[PDB]
């Protein structure tokens, strides 16, 4: 999950 | 002042901190379950800046991806508080903090939770902290080795350790004549831990009133 956290971190 | 490699590190969190709100509580006048939208908006502003700082932290990106998450989810509340204290004491003109507290006491959010919040803010206010202290300390909170569901604890220490050695030496020279000051600052990390308990408890009450939370808050807090 934590799809949005992953996105915001992987940038 | 400070070591070659340490000066570069210090001079990099700090710029990171400089570059990624309250006044609606100050006027349309309001305390709230009815105004709950204001809260989540604020928390959400907090969570977004938390994330953008944590990326910039040295070696953070090199950690396991699940450990990465645990540190974030582990640190949202503490950082939300520690940042509010820098807003409350360091940045607001005279009179604003006073109305703010009183507006909040009117929130229908009970002192069991309110009084610790304000005593914590005063205590740290009275500590008269610089931006470097607030920044570095923020980064120490985030890199807390002991958070739950961490797989490789030893990787996170080794990442916090360097930040701690900067801060000791920093206090040593710019609160010379106060060798206890560095311990005082660390006690604030201890102090912050308690707010998670309160969070949990407050969060649980808001689900029983079926409150709406933003996407982001949904993820960071498992609602
Ligand atoms: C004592 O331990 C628990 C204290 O922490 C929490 O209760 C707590 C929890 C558990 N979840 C959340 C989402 C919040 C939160 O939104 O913000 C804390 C910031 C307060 C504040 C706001 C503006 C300027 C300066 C400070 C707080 C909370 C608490 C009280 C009052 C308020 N507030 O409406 O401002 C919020």
């Amino acid at each position: 999950e934590n799809a949005l956290l992953r996105y915001l971190l992987d940038k | 002042e400070l070591t070659p490699d340490q000066q570069t590190l210090l001079h990099f969190i700090m710029d990171s901190y400089n570059k990624q709100i309250t006044n609606k509580i100050l006027k349309e006048e309001f305390s709230a379950e009815e105004n709950f939208l204001i809260l989540t908006e604020m928390a959400t502003n907090h969570v977004q800046v938390l994330v953008e700082f944590t990326k910039k932290l040295p070696g953070f990106q090199t950690l396991d991806h699940e450990d990465q998450i645990a540190l974030l989810k582990g640190s949202a509340v503490e950082a939300m508080f520690l940042r509010s204290a820098e807003i409350f004491n360091k940045k607001l003109p005279s009179g604003h903090s006073d109305l703010l507290e009183e507006r909040i006491r009117n929130s229908g959010i009970s002192d069991e939770y309110i009084t610790p919040m304000f005593s914590f803010y005063k205590s740290i206010g009275e500590l008269k902290m610089t931006q470097e202290e607030y920044a570095l300390l923020t980064a120490i909170v985030i890199l807390s080795p002991d958070r739950q569901y961490i797989k490789d604890r030893e990787a996170v220490e080794k990442l916090q350790e360097p930040l701690l050695d900067v801060l000791q030496k920093l206090c040593k020279i710019h609160q010379p004549e106060n060798p206890q000051h560095f311990a005082c600052l660390l006690g604030r990390l201890t102090e912050l831990r308690t707010f998670n308990h309160h969070h949990a408890e407050m969060l649980m009450s808001w689900r029983v009133n079926d409150h709406k939370f933003t996407p982001l808050l949904c993820e960071i807090w498992d609602v």
